[PDB]
């Protein structure tokens, strides 16, 4: 892999304790803490008790057959493979009372969603950093394993006090996405306008996630529909009209006198509605936007550990 | 009648069953067992609450074989609903997870029953806004019980004197003028037909409408605007043609084409007769 002497310390670290973890029991994990919950699942912080490792655990309950949930859960063993700095480190998963655990680590800073509300808006000069992030997360995933994500949004991209970000809850199991199919409405979308008419385009339709996700970051606002006109110089619909929204009208933008021209061009190619005329992952790597906010030295760390309240 | 309010102290608050699309399930006692549904709106205003214990009021006015017995709520630790504890497993389980194999005498005979409570519904003129195969449980594995039915108020959160639904529920079977949440009251008769419709497409087929179609807004957005629509290809080779015919009824996409449940129901009985 193309990665540095910091990076490649880490990633081994973690292969390390994943080793000093055999087969994960559900009386082997005592509950700490929740960090969060999403419509189709809850997480808690939790120890392993056989090891002290302190991991995030994901439980879904599902109402599926037996014979479809041993393929989840046999789907889901791909998850070992992953191992990247922008992919979060996976433990394991198993099934019990019920319910699918998917054990990953844990990510102390959250989700960019969680951290979005705490922050009210995002600074570009980080928004570049973390679009170099998730633009390379893409590429690992489609690169050595051929699969793409699905659900590119700012809830699935998590954040550490070493200042990384990663990926997560990526569509390894296509039954496990077959199965979620089946849930209530949302109040939101992020999905591309291809994918609300017909299936996914490769990987350009989670660019379009990718970028509706820094616009609703950057100005502190889920964008679709557009900020009024004087909503803007202060700087609800319903769940199908957005999607109505998102294939027949005119994509989102950032506003013309707050963010720079690179940044403004970069969410543009980004959220292009036709998925073939939108920017790819190689186009992308070598934007003038990307080029110039993987060259600056921001302190992540420094702002993430601020914006929260934790300790420097 | 008036106050229809369990007070604290007599609800031996159970297991934790379940979550829905508007509460989360407890098997409570209560003289014999029952169903506790504690409701999302936890916190609730005094002109939500009004419209609350009116409409209270109409459910707990209701006596049918094929429906689930309404025994008032409470406002003690939180606001909660009571109703009938059912045994067995409600009809999804049987259909798309227990995958338990009945004939199509059994088949056509739940979803004679189901019209049954239904048309009794519609007879007193409460909107169901909820049915599904989830909301139909197998009572000993004989009688239909229709469960979740009604309580308009306690979904789509309130302002502050508004009920503008914010649609919620299960996509698969929201008609598709309740989809688009358009027009004043997407909720009506027809609306639940539709969703009637549906029931049908699983206790046909076995399987649940739009098998090939894995993205949750794709659906939402596909249906409302009229593009997708279930594939009725997938019904098993020993349905009645009069049953696939009916079933094409309920799920006509203009919803005043589709019938209602007095001309449903008929049509079930006599499909029942020449089998
Ligand atoms: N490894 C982790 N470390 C810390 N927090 C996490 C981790 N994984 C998930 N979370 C948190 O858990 C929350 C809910 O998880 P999740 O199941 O992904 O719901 P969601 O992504 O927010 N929405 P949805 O996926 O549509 O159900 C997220 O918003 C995160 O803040
Ligand atoms: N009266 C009941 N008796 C026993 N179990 C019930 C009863 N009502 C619901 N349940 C179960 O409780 C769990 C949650 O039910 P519920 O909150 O009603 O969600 P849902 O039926 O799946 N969708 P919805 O009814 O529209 O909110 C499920 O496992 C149901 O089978
Ligand atoms: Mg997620
Ligand atoms: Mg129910």
């Amino acid at each position: 892999l193309e990665l540095d002497e910091q990076q490649r310390k880490r990633l081994e670290a973690f292969l390390t304790q994943k080793q000093k973890v055999g087969e994960l029991k559900d009386d082997d994990f005592e509950k700490i803490s929740e960090l969060g919950a999403g419509n189709g699942g809850v997480v808690f912080k939790v120890s392993h008790k056989p090891s002290g490792l302190v991991m995030a655990r994901k439980l879904i309950h599902l109402e599926i057959k037996p014979a479809i949930r041993n393929q989840i859960i046999r789907e889901l063993q791909v998850l070992h493979e992953c191992n990247s700095p922008y992919i979060v480190g996976f433990y394991g998963a198993f099934y019990s009372d019920g319910e699918i655990s998917i054990c990953m680590e844990h990510m102390d800073g959250g989700s960019l969603d969680q951290v979005l509300k705490k922050a009210g808006r995002i600074p570009e000069q980080i928004l570049g950093k973390v679009s170099i992030a998730v633009i390379k997360g893409l590429t690992y995933l489609r690169e050595k394993h051929k699969i793409m994500h699905r659900d590119v949004k700012p809830s699935n991209i998590l954040v550490n006090s070493r200042g990384e970000i990663k990926l997560c809850d990526f569509g390894v199991s296509g039954q496990l996405i077959d199965a979620m199919a089946n849930a209530f409405v949302g109040t939101r979308s992020y999905m591309s306008p291809e994918r609300l008419q017909g299936t996914h385009y490769s990987v350009q339709s989670d660019i379009w996630s990718m970028g509706l996700s820094l616009v609703e970051m950057a100005v502190g606002r889920y964008p679709i529909p557009p900020p009024d006109a004087k909503e803007l110089e202060l700087m609800p619909m319903a769940i199908f009209e957005l999607l109505d929204y998102i294939v027949n009208e005119p994509p989102p933008k950032l506003p013309s006198g707050v963010f720079s021209l690179e940044f403004q061009d970069f969410v543009n190619k980004c959220l292009i509605k036709n998925p073939a005329e939108r920017a790819d992952l190689k186009q992308l790597m070598v934007h003038a936007f990307i080029k110039r906010s993987d060259a600056e030295e921001v302190d992540f760390a420094g702002w993430l550990c601020s914006t929260i309240g934790l300790n420097q | 009648s008036d106050d229809w309010e369990i007070p604290d102290g007599q609800i031996t608050v159970g297991q934790r069953i379940g979550s829905g699309s508007f509460g989360t399930v407890y098997k409570g006692k209560w003289h014999g067992d029952v169903a506790v549904k504690m409701l999302n709106v936890t916190a609730p205003t005094p002109q939500q609450l009004q419209a609350f214990k009116n409409e209270v009021g109409v459910l707990r006015k209701t006596r049918h074989v094929n429906i689930l017995l309404f025994m008032g709520y409470s406002t003690k630790p939180q606001l909660a609903i009571v109703t009938q504890w059912c045994e067995g497993s409600s009809l999804y389980h049987h259909l798309h997870i227990i995958e338990t194999k009945f004939e199509m005498i059994k088949l056509i005979d739940i979803a004679r029953q189901t019209a049954q409570g239904m048309d009794y519904l519609h007879a007193k003129s409460i909107i169901h806004r909820d049915l599904k195969s989830n909301n139909i449980f197998l009572h000993e594995d004989l009688t239909v019980k229709i469960g979740d039915f009604g309580l308009a108020t306690v979904k789509s959160r309130w302002s502050g004197s508004h009920q503008f639904e914010q649609l919620s529920g299960s996509i698969l079977w929201m008609a598709p003028e309740v989809i688009r949440m358009q027009d004043k009251n997407p909720y009506s008769f027809q609306s639940d037909v539709y969703a009637f419709g549906i029931v049908l497409y699983e206790l046909m087929t076995g399987q649940l409408p739009y098998s090939n179609i894995n993205n949750r807004d794709q659906i939402i957005f596909m249906v409302g605007r009229g593009y997708l629509s279930p594939d009725l290809s997938k019904v098993r080779s020993n349905c009645p043609k009069a049953m696939k015919r009916l079933m094409a009824e309920c799920l006509k996409k203009k919803r005043d084409e589709r019938p209602l449940f007095p001309q449903i129901l008929a049509s079930i009985e006599l499909l029942a007769r020449s089998l």
